[PDB]
């Protein structure tokens, strides 16, 4: 028995028996945590729109 | 009949214990 | 930081050799644990509690 | 053979073989989804 | 509108009688359609395109 994060695939199923998924997963986007950027030179115009 | 469980070291699924040098058997592994 | 939804959907399963007698018990165990909240509790512990 | 949005449950699995999930789902929250012309006078009452 | 993330994880499966000969081929068919993107295409067709 293999209790591990083993992805269920068609090719694997043809060779072994996979149980029902105990945790679902997918592809996600990973980005850096947004920190406070340095203020722009002409940032005194920010309060009002262009 | 003892059952053999195969497993890859992946965190946090299965990680080596911080003090596995003082532990033996299945106590060496912890995780999901 | 993780942003957006899941691009696709996969799953992790407990594998078992073909023709083995443990396949059906383990499949039932995974469904029982999920409905009882055990899998959700395990996910919370090693991801957010730790 | 049943091809329908049939949830994989413990009670169902013991009586019928369930293929791998073709859809993954869960419990989701459903909620409900312009300034006036003379809205610059809002700070003070009429 | 839908807000937040999924609270739990469930799944929709094709049901077959115990001991039926259509068990394994349907199990491999579902996995085939997921990997090639047919299931993702079908969901997007009837949820977003329509």
């Amino acid at each position: 028995i293999a209790i591990a994060p083993l992805t269920i695939t068609l090719v694997r199923e043809e060779v072994i028996d996979f149980s029902k998924p105990f945790m679902s997963l997918g592809i996600s986007i990973m980005i850096k945590k947004p920190q406070k950027s340095k203020p722009g030179v002409f940032s005194f115009l920010d309060p009002l729109a262009y | 009949k003892t059952v053999v469980v195969t497993t890859i070291l992946e965190s946090p699924y299965v990680m080596m214990k911080k003090n596995h040098e003082m532990l033996e058997g299945n106590e060496r592994y912890e995780g999901y | 930081m993780k942003v957006g939804g899941n691009l696709d959907s996969k799953g992790y399963d407990i594998a078992t050799p073909k023709g083995s007698s443990l396949g059906t018990p383990v499949n039932l165990a995974v469904l029982k644990l999920s409905e009882q909240g055990v899998l959700d509790k395990l996910k919370n512990k090693w991801w957010y509690d730790k």
